[PDB]
């Protein structure tokens, strides 16, 4: 079992905010992020592997859209050539700078398609006789520990969402039943798929923002090496696979603070949970590496239990974390980077 | 007048009001019932006091208080019971269901819903008071109602009356003994909300109390309304000086200023030294040094934390019965003279002192005895921090994997607000090492 | 007003009901009619729990029997305390289960169910406030194994909010009286773990352990066992009833006893029990009722607590009592017998009381505890599952009812998996 990767990105401003003229929080000495209050009763102080600067474009060391690409996504890359699987996780609550960092916008690309455009291009590279690449492409969510996929029957169809059903090949691995995945050639046709699917993640309005996701959006893409026929006779090592899976996970979005009763509610009981069952998951099997007996707890919820197969064994899994500078949210990015530690510890 | 608003919130603030109200209608002479035999006889005096009940024209006293436990399993004793007559039937249950000992349950998704009736009926209450100063709370740190619903109380009410004394009458719990095993973690989750919003929370531990009621009361199967009936004698001698008469008087805005140094290290102790029996009564003085220095001693506590691994920033000692002041700056004296209980250098005064003339009353029933003088110190020590810690390291020890978590988010939490409460429970076992440093110039 | 809906799936659970409602009965002073004949007027105060109102003073209980192939309809009704259940709730249907777990849940059962929900309705929207159900049932068979759980299924997504309490007989490691009990058991718990909030595993070899070493009895029945199960059944759900000094309910013995989701397996017992002769030879008091509740034989779970640790144990006592005593004893044992208990949770004990105690005692105990001992309670079927399943022993009678190969396969990682997470709080860290 290989290592976790965690990592922070701090975002300039909103302008929203800006009419309110807050004030600043956080401060970086290099990868010690530390967050002081207004009153400065206390001083927090946060070690990571990684740590990146994005506030404002001044200091050196500022990470554009391009440093995430080749500091923790290509070898994402680099390994699932290998045979190896990945996994990419995205924590952080509305307005963080998340799916800015996922995809972005067609001038600022996020890490999904600046990922599956080197992805083609390692692969018309060595599009050779001998060798030979499939890509598949699915996507779907969780939404009070239910599977749905984005991409079936559109909704208006009597009834409103196709609750899928995991289950269990022996060998294989967990599965979803009922999932018609798709098949894609280039690039633009995930870009069709997705944009299909980001309409249909069953956000919500809370009073903090209009535009809120209660769900964990999950990406999967399959990659399989084929050879050719050996000169003895027709029997090769064709089968060598690797799953990338890349998740923008939901805020945790404490309930006191934001009076939300009858649906939201029970929206963020199911969503607190996912995430403390990934945190443990994911604190098990960094301390598994470390030498110890310790079992694994991927049962206790579904996020973590599809996803089997892309974190234990000899896989990669990585971690980006996202936070405001301000003040107003300091109960907020604080927890983020609390949670951050757990996943490095 | 004054007045004292008294709140009774969960189990064991209502087994605390059943002893409270036993011992304070016993005090002033009114029947379980309400109405009174001595105004009618003796035709003067304000026996009728109101600092805790007020008065009908029928002759009836209704009490200044209010219940809550979200359970009515405890409440319905007393709607049948031998208090009826006299409580407003207003006792607010709401228990369709219980707090599961969880705060996420006392604070938003039981505890919504049902304080609205709590603070219309305070409001009810402080309307038909003048010269209001205290809103007493009693409840247990261990269980989610005790936890939960004074978190949601107390944020509410220092935003509607504001700038206006409370006071915690808690039960801290004991390091060995426990009746729950998630204690490490409702305590912690109060005391993040409780330090900002409080004044003078007092603590007491039934391990310290049960101890007392076997080494001087001769109880070696003991129950609580024996505990509970020391801690209305506490109760009663803190609000005697409001009620009845006295040489040297203390309000409660008074234990605000000579006990609380810093605002954030407002969680003094209790004692009550005379607690003897009534074979021990006599061959025994019971002389104001006795007991002056009995309440200085550690097996006398209440709450269990060796004073002499501390330092004593504040004290107050507030008598009750047959007391000559000379006695009690003669007793003080000897105390200073001693080398094993120390003083902070920035308190040399150290001492605030209270006189009643009212003696205490022996509840039937009971084990206490007679005494021509009785006394009650409230102090402020460095040492409890050792008693806070001895929670957050189980804290630590339940939090690192994780354990009974996941009844907490099922009922509306986050994961990260348990750290945050671990962190402001870390900032003030850090201000209590800097009160304890000695100066340097 | 907490309110409980009882559940009887199959032979075991109608029997063991039937003796459960004849014990709270007279608990509470009602006749076989229904009417009050009580002496107190505490039993009234919360008769709400279990037993609905009626005209003429009457009390109805909240039961709904359930078993497909009759034959006990005909047992309860024609028995003493019969005709006091609704006979709109004596829900069945014909043609047998046959011991499988697939006519239990897919072919008998999928058509029976929504008649059987269809008066859970009738008798939830009734209760002013509802803490939980309460089924019985018998793993090994076709009913209480398929069709409990299927209706365990289908009320967690209708009432997810809730307490699914069952008390479930389980297999044993001797003689059986079921030959396909393995199969059937290892697809239950993969639909018992994920469906509900607190499962006692009670075994039939504990308590004939029970009967016939402490009791003394020659000739014990099934009629004896019942009277056992009943005690607990009636222990766990007192402090919602009578009143006390620390007052408990389900969800309090939910929040102490499982400290992770899955681990939700216990492990009960109840003192003081004991033969005719050595009640006069013995005292009542709280340190008799600690020892024989901890001792390994008074445990009905046929597992040792002395080859595992205790997670969590819970005590609901009942009677006049002090609690000076009751904590002094509850942590004498957390410290004299530490290596039973696990280091990662300061106390591992709670404790619940109650002023009213039992018809004829003077003080009564019920103990509850999540060991890691229920390992070997399933450590054992998975070993009997691939012993048969390799081979497709007994299996064309599951998959001629509707049932891949995969579904034996998927309960039978879940758990071993189970076995993986008591076995990892085993050991010293
Ligand atoms: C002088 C005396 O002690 O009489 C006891 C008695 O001797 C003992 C042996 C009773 C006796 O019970 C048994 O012998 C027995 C037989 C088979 C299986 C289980 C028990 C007793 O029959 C049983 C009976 O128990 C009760 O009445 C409780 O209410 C019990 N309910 C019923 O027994 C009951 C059953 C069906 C119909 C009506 C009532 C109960 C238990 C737990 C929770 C609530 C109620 C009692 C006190 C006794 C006798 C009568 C001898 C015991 O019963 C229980 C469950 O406590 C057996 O061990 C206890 C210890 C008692 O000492
Ligand atoms: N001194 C004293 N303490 C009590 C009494 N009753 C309960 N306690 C304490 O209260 C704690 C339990 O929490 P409580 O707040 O009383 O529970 P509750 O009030 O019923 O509310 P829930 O937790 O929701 O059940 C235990 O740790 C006890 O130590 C009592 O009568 N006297
Ligand atoms: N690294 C960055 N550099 C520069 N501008 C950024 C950066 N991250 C975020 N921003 C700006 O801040 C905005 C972040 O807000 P927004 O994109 O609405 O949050 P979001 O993450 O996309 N919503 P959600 O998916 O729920 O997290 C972006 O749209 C940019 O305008
Ligand atoms: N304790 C007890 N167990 C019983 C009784 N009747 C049957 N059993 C147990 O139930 C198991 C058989 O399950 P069964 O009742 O036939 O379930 P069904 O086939 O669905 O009705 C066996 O292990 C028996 O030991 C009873 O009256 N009391
Ligand atoms: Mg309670």
């Amino acid at each position: 079992n290989s290592q976790v990767t965690v990592a922070v990105r701090v975002r300039p401003f909103s302008k929203r905010e800006k009419t309110e003229k807050a004030s600043q929080v956080v401060f970086t000495n290099g990868e010690e992020i530390t967050v002081e209050h207004p009153d400065m009763k206390q001083v927090y102080s946060f070690i990571y592997d990684v740590s990146f600067w994005s506030f404002d474009e001044c200091h050196p060391g500022y990470a554009s859209q391009t440093t995430v690409y080749e500091t923790l996504a290509a070898p994402l890359l680099d390994r699932a050539f290998e045979g190896y699987n990945t996994c990419l996780f995205a924590y952080g609550q509305t307005g963080s700078g998340k799916s800015y960092t996922m995809m972005g916008l067609n001038e600022e690309p996020g890490i999904i398609p600046r990922f599956c455009e080197d992805l083609f291009a390692q692969i018309a590279k060595k599009q050779t006789s001998e060798v030979s690449y499939h890509l598949e492409m699915s996507f779907f969510e969780v939404y009070n520990e239910k599977i749905h996929d984005l991409l079936v029957c559109k909704g208006e169809n009597g009834q409103r969402k196709q609750p899928l059903r995991a289950r269990e090949h022996p060998v294989s691995g967990p599965y979803v039943e009922g999932l018609s995945m798709n098949v894609v050639s280039s690039y633009s046709d995930i870009q069709s798929w997705l944009e299909l699917g980001n309409k249909q993640r069953a956000t919500a309005a809370t009073g903090m923002n209009d535009k809120s996701s209660r769900s964990h959006s999950v990406f999967t893409l399959v990659m399989t090496q084929t050879k050719t026929e050996v000169v003895e006779g027709e029997e090769h090592d064709h089968r060598i696979t690797s799953r990338i899976n890349l998740v923008d996970l939901a805020g945790s979005e404490r309930c006191s603070t934001a009076h939300s009763s009858g649906q939201r509610l029970k929206e963020g009981v199911s969503i607190n949970k996912s995430l403390l069952t990934l945190g443990k998951v994911i604190s098990a099997l960094s301390e598994q590496a470390n030498g110890k007996r310790v079992f694994i707890p991927y049962r206790e919820s579904t996020l973590t239990w599809l996803l089997k197969e892309s974190l234990g064994g000899n896989s990669k899994t990585a971690m980006i974390a996202t936070v405001s500078p301000a003040a107003s949210n300091i109960e907020e990015t604080l927890s983020t980077l609390r949670y951050a530690t757990q996943a490095r510890l | 007048m004054r007045e004292c608003i008294s709140i009774h919130v969960g189990q064991a603030g209502v087994q605390i009001g059943n002893a409270c109200w036993e011992l304070y209608c016993l005090e002033h002479g009114i029947q379980p019932d309400g109405q009174m035999p001595s105004d009618k006889t003796i035709g003067g005096g304000d026996d009728s006091f109101n600092t805790f009940f007020s008065e009908t024209g029928a002759g009836k006293h209704v009490p200044r208080a209010v219940f809550v436990d979200l359970e009515p399993t405890v409440i319905d004793e007393v709607r049948t019971g031998t208090y009826r007559q006299l409580f407003h039937p207003e006792q607010l249950i709401t228990g369709k269901e219980d707090a599961a000992n969880n705060y996420a349950r006392g604070h938003y998704t039981i505890g919504k819903e049902i304080i609205d009736l709590v603070l219309d009926r305070i409001r009810k209450l402080a309307d038909q008071c003048t010269g209001l100063q205290g809103f007493l709370v009693f409840h247990s740190f261990g269980g989610g109602t005790g936890s939960g619903f004074t978190s949601l109380l107390m944020e509410r009410l220092s935003v509607d009356y504001g700038k206006k004394s409370k006071l915690e009458f808690s039960i801290y719990p004991a390091p060995q003994v426990s009746t729950a095993v998630v204690e490490p973690y409702n305590s912690i989750l109060t005391t993040h909300t409780t330090l900002e919003h409080s004044d003078c929370a007092f603590m007491v531990d039934n391990e310290a109390i049960y101890d007392i009621c076997r080494r001087n009361l001769d109880i070696e199967r003991p129950t609580y309304t024996n505990l509970n009936r020391l801690i209305s004698q506490i109760v009663s001698s803190i609000t005697a000086s409001l009620r009845f008469d006295g040489a040297l008087n203390v309000d409660l805005t008074e234990f605000q200023t000579n006990l609380v140094p810093y605002p954030r290290i407002h969680f003094p102790l209790a004692t009550y030294a005379p607690v003897i029996s009534a074979e021990k009564a006599y061959h025994e003085q019971l002389s104001v040094a006795e007991i002056t220095n009995a309440c200085f001693e550690p097996a006398n506590q209440m709450v269990k934390c060796d004073p002499r691994h501390g330092k004593y920033m504040a004290c107050c000692l507030l008598y009750r019965g047959d007391v000559v002041p000379k006695d009690v700056n003669a007793a003080i004296a000897t105390i200073k003279t001693k080398r094993s209980i120390q003083f902070v250098d920035w308190c040399p005064t150290g001492f605030k002192v209270g006189i009643n003339y009212q003696p205490p009353t022996v509840v039937p029933g009971g084990d206490l005895a007679k005494v021509q003088r009785a006394v009650c110190m409230l102090s402020n020590t460095t040492a409890i921090a050792e008693a806070w810690a001895r929670l957050d390291h189980k804290f630590d020890l339940m939090y690192a994997k994780r354990a009974f978590v996941h009844w907490y988010v099922g009922e509306g939490m986050e994961e990260g607000e348990f750290s945050e409460a671990r962190e402001d429970m870390a900032a003030l076992e850090k201000d209590y090492e800097e009160v304890g440093v000695d100066s340097v110039e | 007003m907490r309110e409980i809906v009882h559940i009887q799936a199959g032979q075991c659970g109608n029997q063991i009901g039937a003796k459960f409602w004849e014990v709270i009965s007279d608990e509470h002073g009602i006749d076989p009619t229904g009417s009050y004949h009580g002496d107190s007027d505490l039993q009234l105060e919360r008769i709400n729990v279990y037993y609905n109102e009626a005209t003429g003073n009457k009390y109805v209980p909240r039961a709904i029997l359930v078993d497909l192939e009759p034959g006990t309809m005909d047992s309860v009704r024609s028995g003493p305390f019969g005709q006091i259940f609704r006979p709109d709730n004596f829900v069945f249907g014909q043609s047998g289960a046959g011991n499988n777990w697939a006519k239990g849940h897919y072919t008998e059962g999928a058509e029976l169910v929504d008649s059987v929900l269809d008066v859970v309705r009738k008798e939830s929207e009734s209760c002013d406030c509802l803490q939980g159900f309460q089924l019985t049932h018998s793993l090994g068979g076709g009913t209480g194994s398929g069709m409990g759980t299927l209706l365990i299924s289908k009320i967690r997504e209708e009432y997810p909010d809730r307490i699914m309490n069952t008390f479930s007989v389980m297999p044993s490691p001797k003689v059986s009286d079921t030959v396909v009990e393995p199969y059937n058991a290892t697809l239950s718990v993969h639909q018992l773990v994920e469906n509900t909030d607190e499962t006692y595993c009670i075994d039939n070899e504990a308590l004939y352990d029970i009967c016939f070493r402490t009791l003394k009895l020659t000739t014990p029945t099934y009629g004896d066992l019942n009277h056992l199960v009943s005690a607990t059944m009636s222990g766990v759900t007192t402090c919602l009833r009578f009143p006390g000094q620390l007052n408990a309910d389900l969800r309090k013995l939910a929040v102490n006893m499982v400290p992770f989701p899955r681990l939700h397996f216990f492990m009960p017992g109840f003192a003081p029990l004991t033969s005719r002769g050595s009640q006069q030879y013995r005292a009542l008091t709280v340190p008799e009722l600690t020892q024989q509740m901890f001792d390994s034989k008074n445990m009905m779970a046929a597992c040792d607590p002395r080859h595992g640790r205790y997670l969590t144990v819970a005590a609901i006592f009942r009677g006049r009592m002090s609690m000076k005593e009751v904590d002094e004893q509850m942590l004498n044992v957390q410290n004299k017998n530490s290596s039973y208990f696990v280091e990662w949770i300061p106390n591992n004990v709670k404790t619940a009381v109650c002023d009213i105690p039992p018809r004829g005692l003077k003080m009564s105990a019920t103990f509850i505890g999540n060991s890691t001992a229920i390992q070997e309670l399933f450590k054992r079927i998975s070993e009997q599952f691939t012993a048969m399943f390799r081979r497709k022993a007994f299996l064309h009678w599951y998959t001629g009812e509707g049932m891949d190969e995969m579904e034996f396969t998927e309960a039978e990682s879940n758990m071993n998996d189970l076995v993986s997470e008591y076995q990892q709080y085993q050991d010293a860290t």
